[PDB]
């Protein structure tokens, strides 16, 4: 998840990126490319809360994006759902 | 060349060579500097500005060289001090950027040649988080060299 490769060439692969950085803000930029998958077949989020059976789970979902990902989709999901 | 798309892109380059001749240019064409294309129309971006975003290594030579043509054409209270016409980053100068990336040389640049201490960057961008922004200092270039951790440009405004 943490993946930012300095060798220029293996550059499109790179998972973490660096927007701007107006001082004392930086600007991260995490890729979504398995951990939400829209149309796909099953994603790495899926198996964190329906197959993982392993006692770590509990630290995994507090990686870094995992912790706002799921906070993206509860702001927009949570209260529609609740008043329906 | 002659038009903007390829002013815009050296500068960022960083190259002088290849901006040669284009001071009696403006004298052919009769143009400003800040005229009404050679700054974006969306933002108000100038040659300046983009000069130090991209830097080489904090230095670009360009920089007292667009300060140079714009004493020719008689800009230096303009093309020094003219904020960005965006809504976004409104406000924004120059002198901001200069602050910002801790170019202490190029600071002592711009107040010499004539430059608007007081210039607010008022935009939506520098308002603070309840209000929509990402980053707030009072809009002030004295107020901003304290808030980057920079006293050294405190000691010179």
């Amino acid at each position: 998840i943490r993946l930012e490769i300095k060798d220029e060439e293996a550059r499109h692969l790179s998972r973490k990126f660096r927007d701007w950085a107006y001082g004392p803000v930086y600007s991260s930029l995490y890729d979504l490319s398995m951990l939400d998958t829209c149309g796909e077949e099953v994603s790495v989020l899926e198996i964190l809360v329906y197959n993982s059976k392993v006692e770590n789970r509990h630290e995994m979902l507090a990686v870094e994006p995992i912790n706002e990902l799921l906070r993206d989709k509860w702001q927009k999901f949570g209260a529609v759902s609740f008043y329906i | 060349m002659f038009n903007r798309h390829m002013l815009f892109d050296i500068v960022s380059r960083g190259s002088t060579a290849e901006l040669e001749g284009f001071l009696p240019f403006l004298l052919a064409q009769k143009k400003r500097l800040t005229d009404e294309e050679f700054r974006e129309a969306s933002t108000g971006k100038t040659c300046l500005t983009k000069a130090l975003m991209n830097l080489n290594g904090g230095k670009n030579d360009t920089i007292p060289m667009l300060i140079d043509i714009a004493e020719k054409t008689g800009n230096l209270r303009e093309f020094i001090n003219s904020p960005f016409r965006d809504v976004y980053y409104r406000g924004q100068t120059a002198l901001h950027i200069a602050i910002e990336r801790r170019c202490k040389h190029y600071v002592e640049l711009l107040v010499e040649k004539g430059a608007d201490v007081h210039a607010q960057a008022r935009g939506r961008f520098f308002q603070p988080k309840d209000e929509g922004g990402y980053f707030y200092f009072g809009e002030l270039p004295l107020s901003l060299a304290a808030c980057t951790n920079q006293p050294d440009i405190v000691h010179y405004l």
